[PDB]
């Protein structure tokens, strides 16, 4: 069964790196009212906002991530989440991590004798996971400062992390799996 | 117009949407990092047979009986599975405290577009419980049919 | 004018009857789906776990009640059952506490004939229970004197 | 004993059917407020609603599941809900369940080789207790959708449910007590 | 005159001193039934040893653990056992959630003779916390004192 | 205007502080009254009980959390130890509770900004977890090979 | 230590029936103000209430135990409420139960053969308590029906409980080791 | 090890008696508004009380632990309350009680076949530590009775309780662990 759950954790691995680069770089993140001229339904993503409709149809204008004026600095947890927004590192910080796994999953495929680099890949997965929920959470508190609603490359990072679970899992699970065979091994030849 | 009684699941209405998605992550998360830092270290095992009982179903039911206040026949055992478990405990208390604070007055809101609780407030809650009672039936039922099936076949 | 019983107001009559209603249900469910199949006997046969009738029906008043448990399902049906059983009992639980909360502000301190009746109820049961063990200690006395015989 | 549980659980399996089947085909659900032709003390069923006092005592009418309200904003959930209650499909569903798992004891009497017969008579009681639960429900939530009472005919189906209960639990444990001797007699 | 601060025991406040005292009779009550209704019968016996755990000390350290809603190691496995222990639990679910509802409201009251919790309204419960913690070293000093005078005396 | 970590504004700062204290304090002293008498040792020597520092800070915060625990104290001063932190930790999650629906009402659901606090310290305690798992298993593993040679 | 056990049971029962008779016979329960002729200090008993102080001091009066007028039936819980504790059934039920109590104590005392009967007192015991903890419940919610205060009567009747539940327990155990006796004897003799 | 254990236990015991003696005699427990001759920024500590800022910087108060209030309506709590912080008793006797607890660590160097003087000590240590809890509290529920904040004389008195209960922790190990050797050298 050791193929099947290889296979199963490289098209996970691959499914979930694609999903994630494709989420952060899309622009169909969140639909509300705004204005891409530098108001009328608009789609933004994490870089870029554009009008959907209307008679400035397919128009992007850069997302303003530092609002107001007068530049109160009263409180620096305010900027530290405006800052963060702006420079996206966790989901970008995300896709690195599924990369890194993918690697030492291609690398494992490769040695086949050094079992620590699965384990390894495994953590990548779950802590790339880990970086996702963090970035949503912050795109959410950034839409803190009428109705909207969330676009298809929200789902995609959602089911993104979801995928790097259920890879992490898997990996983990080859990793005891190989660490049996050795200690049945170790007992057989002593 | 007329007035909206609240719908047949107004006991999501204390917490946000966002909120409840950002649970159940939450609770993926958790469940998964116990199983690994409860399970993947080689000399935590002994034909061999784990120190402690956290497997990934056994982490998902443990995280999830924690969050519902109720609590399981086991608890993590080493330093970082305790670490996993007391924040899940904070995150619990702090989410549960906030969410029950005001669940009758969600349960009873009167929108345009004191009481004894009824049980139309309350109906929502015993229809997935009823459902819930028939997919674990039929779950069981359809796990005996296969290991019926698969003896059957194994005797011939 | 609140009576004896003024600690059940917060919840409609029908409520607490669907909440019986849904108790039993719920516990023999799990007893079924526990004990049913004999692929969980193994060789008097011992089931691999001890979820029984009278046993389900302690888990589930446990659950009821946010009390300890002395026993937890591990299969997956019966698993399922557990969930669903703790997440109706947190959401009414939290609907009575909060309701209760409402209704005793309509600072003034508890008076006991406001809560009379629960006392009543557990005196009662311990007056039950009483009777209960004497008379199976009583009956089992007189079947070893019958078989002395 | 086995004859004793075979007994309990048939004579339980009745009552239960029985006391199903009078309560839905009886109208003394309800005791409320209403009209009886075309605001007095009146009796309600499932399906027929009469006033017990009166000028107008005895002819009475049937139960208007779809009034004539204003027709505009009406939820699709508060369509569905009326049409369930309207058709009154779970407390049917329960007779018929009922109905299935005596015809399951029957065929278990007549068929004692075979013992998945007696594990389908008690799903068949569990699942007939579970749709009574959930038909009480919707009467319920309808019924709410000031001064009422319940009748004996609401009664008799809570009767029900509890005796269709306790006989799948009886039936649950026959369907044990006859693998254990299997596995005894196959084991000795 | 001067606003008058809660008392360092104002945590008692929610409910009168005829329930308190109530409380305490039906917590001796609930355990001496439970250990009379678990030991008493010869037949629950087995040099021989009980089936069950409940001893009176056991049935009061169980019915406080009940009250304080926290659990132990241990729960009646008999059928009256098992009605006193549910009697218990439907008592202290009652009771706790009318002392619990507007705890912080008795904290914080002012009287002539929204805000946070101050640690001025609860110093109460933390000093007889301390006071239980000595008197806990305290018992278990004597305790060991006691058994070493004894083995002291046995050798010699 | 509440802040990432407006979940904590029912209590002062203070008592947080003495809340953390005297949960140092408990588990130091239900250790120290659980472990300290030799006569509760019997012939590596193994203890009656399990109450080390490391369990009974454990116990102590299942306590405080409302959540299920592994072991329960048996001598006297140890069930002492437990009843008064079981009192005290009573009293603090109540008022805790009481003045948070306070706060809550000053019907709009909650929203994400005001639980994020939460969820960064939840994912702060999964990776400092996952940390130390990783370096405990990367210094075991220098020890063996070690060992080997 | 049969002896010891057997005279701390004794002078408990004796004490706990002592001390309920007391509570019941005495008028020393309440401290209030009221009238003791058909507004003054007071102290009430079960049965009677008797004015100290002022120019009717040492008159006592038969309570009332039907107040006001009309004659309302709209509640039956009052009119049994009221009943129960006009009849004050519960009092002195604990009192006969205690006496039951410590009859059967001497009774084993004197037979010393028959084992039953200690488990019989000891039943008693624990079921006077009961019945003293339903009065006092009862006699507080007839008060329902100015500050006061409640005298040497009423905390002699809670005493009374304490000591009742104590010697039950007391009971019980020497129940058990005698049973632990005869198990004793019955494996030396097998 | 022993030796180990030794230095470590010395050292924090150290540490948290010079800790707490440094709390005590220090006056910059709280930055608050106040006075500081016979309202501006003010810091205050157990005994004295003095302005940071101003014209008056550095001459300064004694603490009026019983001000010239009404004197009317005086609590007996309140006056308990008021003694027991102008005693500062509770933080004199936790470091009273880590003084005796360093004490029974040089006697139990000295004295090494007493295995009770470890034990003494870590009964010394966990008590000085509940002291500090019964001091802090009592200073903040005085000083309750706007805007302030804590210095760092109120940190170093924490910083103090935690050393002091991992001494004692440690003390208490150090006696499990002796009585342990002594078990297994009987035993063999
Ligand atoms: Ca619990
Ligand atoms: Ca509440």
């Amino acid at each position: 069964d050791r193929g099947v759950q290889m296979l199963l954790t490289t098209v996970g691995a691959f499914a979930a790196f694609s999903l994630m680069t494709i989420a952060v770089g899309t622009d169909y993140w969140l639909y509300s009212r705004g204005v891409c001229k530098t108001e009328v339904m608009t789609h933004s993503g994490l870089w870029r906002t554009c009008c959907l409709e209307g008679n400035f149809k397919g128009l992007c204008k850069q997302i303003d991530h530092f609002p107001e004026d007068a530049d109160y600095e009263a409180d620096t947890a305010e900027y530290f989440l405006r800052a963060v927004r702006a420079s996206s590192i966790f989901p970008i910080l995300s896709v690195i991590l599924l990369f890194m796994g993918g690697l030492c999953i291609a690398a494992s495929e490769f040695y086949k004798t050094r079992h620590n680099i699965i384990l390894s890949a495994g953590i990548f997965f779950v802590s790339a996971g880990l970086s996702n929920i963090i970035g949503i959470i912050v795109y959410i508190s950034a839409n803190a400062g009428n109705s909207y609603s969330y676009g298809w490359s929200f789902y995609f990072g959602a089911l993104s992390f979801i995928i790097a679970e259920m890879v992490g899992v898997l990996a983990v699970h080859m990793f005891i799996d190989r660490h049996k065979q050795l200690r049945a091994t170790a007992r057989a030849t002593d | 117009p007329q007035k909206s009684k609240p719908g047949v699941f107004s006991f999501l209405d204390p917490l946000a949407y966002e909120i409840w998605m950002c649970i159940v992550f939450a609770y993926i998360g958790v469940s998964v990092v116990l199983f690994l830092v409860s399970r993947f270290s080689p000399y935590e095992w002994h034909s061999s047979e784990s120190t402690n009982e956290f497997g990934i179903f056994n982490s998902l039911w443990f995280s999830l009986g924690a969050f519902m206040q109720q609590g399981c026949d086991i608890s993590p055992r080493s330093l970082s599975g305790r670490i996993v478990g007391g924040v899940w405990w904070f995150f619990t208390l702090i989410i549960i405290s906030s969410y029950t604070a005001n669940l009758a007055a969600f349960l009873t809101v009167e929108r345009m577009v004191t009481s004894a609780l009824s049980l139309s407030n309350v109906a929502g809650v015993f229809y997935i419980l009823v459902g819930g009672l028939g997919l674990a039936m039929l779950v069981a039922l359809i796990e005996f049919c296969y290991k019926s099936r698969a003896e059957a076949k194994r005797m011939k």
